[PDB]
């Protein structure tokens, strides 16, 4: 009755003409109003295979976020190695709003409602929708921020867990707040706060889930082995500033006292390695005043150490995969199919 | 892990080579070919799929954990060493070398005492040559005053001669000048398929 | 066309460090990981790790962690590798490789269809040394054997001819062997009519470029 297919999707949101925040504005231009009355039809005795690691929907969102960052996070200068270009450095008011992705006529989206569907394989409970849920294009590394949560219990996602070059995505079933602040009045000294009790508890659970998928071998965490600061650190955009937080403390093996509040040292940078492609971008000096973002950790990105053989141990390090993986962490349960 | 066999493989042009690989984990398995002094070339991946420029002669197959690479109608270019691979892991390798079949030929055996020029330097090398023989298997047996020398020498063998299809082997026993002058009778004993009985070439220290 | 261009080979001493480069071309460098693999003669090939030119993320085999460093220069598409605290165990030919499937959408790292030419690295305490050449003198059916012993040179290789190449038939130049001292040795023999020894003069042409030593050793019956 239907077949798998790619196509051009359109976006839908709740963006308002009166709101002047940049993402909101981009949406009033790109998207249409969210459907007033969604219709989800459960598909009777049906089964479908999904593959989140090969979902064209991820590519389309990618191009939008690249579009979004071109008109909302324009840097003062770009260093592309081959050239150095100057340009206006507009003050940035950016706060991602939920974006719905929808199919045009003759196509449709399929949704997997298996409460522990890990992202690949057949799905039992399948339904049909015209649009994804609202997804926020939050750009970050190591920690996935402000996303949806596992509806059952923690889920380990990977194209193939035995392949060390494949990204691992952890999907928490209970978010944990990460409170990030940079006091006012070195105007780069920033920090983040997390409840050690809540966090470490969530670690026990994820490692216990991780151990489950590695024939019961001891699971240990280590800091990244190398690469750019965007990669070796938790990196994200808060109130137009680029934070870079040291995550050594979150992945503390021994804590798996250790009950109080752990606080990460972060630094704010004006010169950054652009994610959209290649080259360094230069943003303006830090504005004065207290800057504070409180986000919900909803997922983790991990890379497994390779070349083990002997042991007995599996070693995981925070990060990094790829930015498209953030979208995958949200698009996993959807797929486009064409009628006939 | 990945256990690859056999270690070595002596075959003639025209024959078929069967290299084996045992896995325990499974997942896209690949085969590589390395020619003397060159970078390895991908030959097959997914256990059964040929790469670009790889002819029908190369084929792979599978049975459970076991994986085979098969090379039919061997030709000069095919010889080298082959590796199986699973993700980051490789097999120990299998060396496939050329042995053109021919009539059995016994070795000509020569022994060389150390030159005076070398002895002046305070060291001594005794050399035993086994020339132009077939097949390649052969045994060398050093004896110093009837004492068997185990692990005191080094061997080196040529590749099969292009003209007569024979092999040649050189064995070198090295000793201190002082040690060399301790003993008298230096013997080299050669056993081979072409010899109805082992051949012993020898000499006495300091005798023209 | 996809091309991996490697810097040449080198000789290190134990304790030192080594650095290699690998410039990729013919494709979008950021698309997929670069790998570094070592192959030691008669030894199972070793994957050292991979680097993703995007962000410069890395993955090191347990064996090498703390000793190896992989980085890249995205502008020149060049991958770099360093290996510290070298031991003889490190002697090997070092390669960079890239998987076959490498698009923008995705990849598959482990099918190495692309390899650099390789960089041969030997680590030992031997210093470059030219060979002393000793005669292997013939002795009195109709054929006599003779040669030169090329002993205690480093590093490989040495080349041997006879009477300036005029004499090719019967020549057997054996593969060099590595002595327990770190120096190489090899022999070159030739068979001739034992009636030529009286009149025919036989010369050993030894060339060891690494030390610029070129010897013409006359072999004669003793
Ligand atoms: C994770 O998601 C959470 C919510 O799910 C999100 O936290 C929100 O952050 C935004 C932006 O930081 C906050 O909105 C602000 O509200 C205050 C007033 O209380 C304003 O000061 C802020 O800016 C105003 O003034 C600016 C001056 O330049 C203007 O530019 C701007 O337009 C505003 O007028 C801003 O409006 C929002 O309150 C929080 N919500 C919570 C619950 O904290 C967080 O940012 C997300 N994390 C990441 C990394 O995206
Ligand atoms: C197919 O779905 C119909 C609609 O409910 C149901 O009655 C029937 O049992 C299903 N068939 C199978 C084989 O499950
Ligand atoms: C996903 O779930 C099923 C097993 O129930 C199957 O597709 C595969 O083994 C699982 N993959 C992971 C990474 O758990
Ligand atoms: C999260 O999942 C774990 C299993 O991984 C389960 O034990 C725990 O209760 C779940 N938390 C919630 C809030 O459901
Ligand atoms: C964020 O941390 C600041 C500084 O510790 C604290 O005052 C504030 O209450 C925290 N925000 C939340 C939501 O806990
Ligand atoms: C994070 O902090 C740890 C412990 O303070 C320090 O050793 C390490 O250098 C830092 N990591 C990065 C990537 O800056
Ligand atoms: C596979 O290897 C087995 C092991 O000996 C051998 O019998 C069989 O012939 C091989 N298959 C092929 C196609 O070479
Ligand atoms: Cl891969």
């Amino acid at each position: 009755v239907w077949k798998d297919a790619d196509t051009t999707l359109f976006c839908a949101s709740d963006a308002k003409a009166h709101e002047t925040e940049c993402h909101n504005v981009w949406a009033t231009h790109a998207c249409v109003p969210t459907d007033p009355n969604p219709q989800e039809i459960h598909l009777e005795n049906v089964t479908e295979n999904f593959n989140m690691w090969k979902n064209n929907m991820v590519e389309q969102m990618q191009e939008d976020v690249i579009s979004l960052w071109d008109q909302c996070l324009q840097p003062c200068v770009k260093l592309t190695g081959g050239s150095v270009i100057k340009q206006a450095c507009p003050k940035i008011s950016f706060d991602p709003i939920p974006i719905h992705y929808c199919t045009p006529a003759g196509y449709v989206i399929l949704k997997c409602n298996d409460k522990n569907f890990n992202g690949t394989g057949p799905c039992k409970n399948v339904s049909s929708v015209q649009c994804t849920h609202g997804i926020k294009p939050v750009v970050s590394t190591q920690l996935l921020l402000n996303g949806s949560l596992a509806e059952e219990e923690i889920i380990i996602r990977s194209e193939n867990l035995t392949n060390n070059a494949k990204t691992i995505i952890v999907h928490l079933n209970k978010s944990v707040e990460i409170n990030c602040t940079r006091p006012s009045n070195d105007i780069r000294k920033a920090y983040c706060e997390i409840n050690g009790t809540k966090w470490n508890k969530v670690l026990k659970q994820v490692t216990e889930k991780l151990k489950e998928h590695f024939n019961n071998k001891t699971i240990i965490f280590q800091p990244p082995s190398g690469g750019d600061l965007e990669i070796t650190m938790h990196h994200f955009n808060c109130r137009g500033e680029f934070f870079y937080c040291n995550t050594t403390q979150l992945f503390n093996n021994t804590c798996i006292g250790c009950n109080g509040t752990i606080t990460l040292p972060c630094k704010i940078k004006q010169i950054i390695n652009m994610w959209q492609g290649t080259g360094q971008a230069m943003y303006a000096p830090p504005i004065d005043g207290k800057i504070n973002c409180v986000s919900n950790i909803t997922g983790i990105l991990l890379t497994r150490d390779g070349g083990a053989n002997n042991t007995s141990n599996e070693t995981f390090r925070p990060g990094g995969g790829n930015i498209k993986d953030n979208w995958r962490s949200e698009l996993y349960k959807y797929k486009v199919v064409q009628i006939e | 892990v990945l256990t690859q066999s056999p270690a070595t493989l002596s075959l003639s042009p025209g024959e078929t080579a069967i290299i084996s690989c045992r896995t325990s984990q499974s997942g896209s398995l690949a085969w590589y070919q390395q020619r003397p002094g060159q970078a390895p070339r991908l030959v097959i991946y997914s256990g059964s799929t040929r790469a670009a420029g790889i002819p029908d002669r190369f084929s792979g197959s599978r049975w459970g954990a076991d994986y085979n690479l098969s090379i039919s109608n061997l030709e000069s270019g095919d010889f080298g060493v082959y590796y199986c691979q699973q993700y980051e892991f490789f097999g120990q390798g299998t060396k496939v070398q050329v042995d053109i079949k021919r009539t059995v030929a016994a070795p000509s055996v020569f022994i060389f005492p150390p030159s005076d020029e070398q002895l002046k330097s305070g060291t001594a090398s005794v050399v035993c040559l086994l020339n132009n023989f077939y097949p390649r298997e052969a045994k060398v047996q050093w004896k110093v005053d009837n004492a068997l020398q185990s692990g005191n020498s080094q061997e080196s063998v040529t590749e099969q001669d292009s003209k007569d299809s024979t092999y040649s082997l050189s064995s070198t026993l090295t000793l201190s000048k002082a040690d060399y002058e301790k003993h008298k009778v230096y013997a080299c004993e050669v056993t081979h398929q072409g010899l109805s009985s082992p051949v012993t070439k020898s000499f006495n220290r300091g005798e023209c | 066309q996809v091309r991996l261009s490697q810097s040449g080979g080198q000789m290190k001493k134990p304790g030192e460090s080594m650095r290699l480069s690998c410039r990729a071309s013919g494709y979008e460098f950021l698309n997929c990981p670069i790998n570094w693999i070592r192959l030691a003669p008669g030894r199972r090939p070793e994957w050292m790790g991979w680097l993703k030119p995007r962000g410069g993320a890395v993955n090191y085999a347990r064996k090498f962690q703390g000793r190896v460093t992989m980085t890249r220069d995205v502008y020149s598409d060049t991958a770099f590798l360093e290996l510290r605290s070298l031991t003889s165990d490190d002697t090997a030919v070092y390669f960079c490789t890239r998987g076959k499937y490498c698009t923008a959408r995705d990849y598959y790292n482990w099918d190495f269809e692309h390899w650099g030419r390789g960089a041969p690295v030997t680590v030992s305490s031997a210093s470059t040394k030219g060979p002393s050449v000793f005669p292997l003198a013939p002795s009195s059916g109709g054929t006599a054997a003779l040669g030169c012993l090329v002993k205690d040179y480093f590093p490989e290789p040495v080349t041997v001819s006879w009477n300036s190449g005029a004499l090719t038939s019967g020549v057997h130049t054996f593969p060099a062997v590595l002595q327990s001292s770190g120096l190489y040795s090899l022999s070159s023999v030739v068979t001739v009519p034992s009636s030529s020894l009286g009149t025919q003069t036989y010369i050993c042409n030894v060339n060891h470029k690494p030390s610029n030593t070129k010897v013409d050793k006359r072999v004669e019956p003793k």
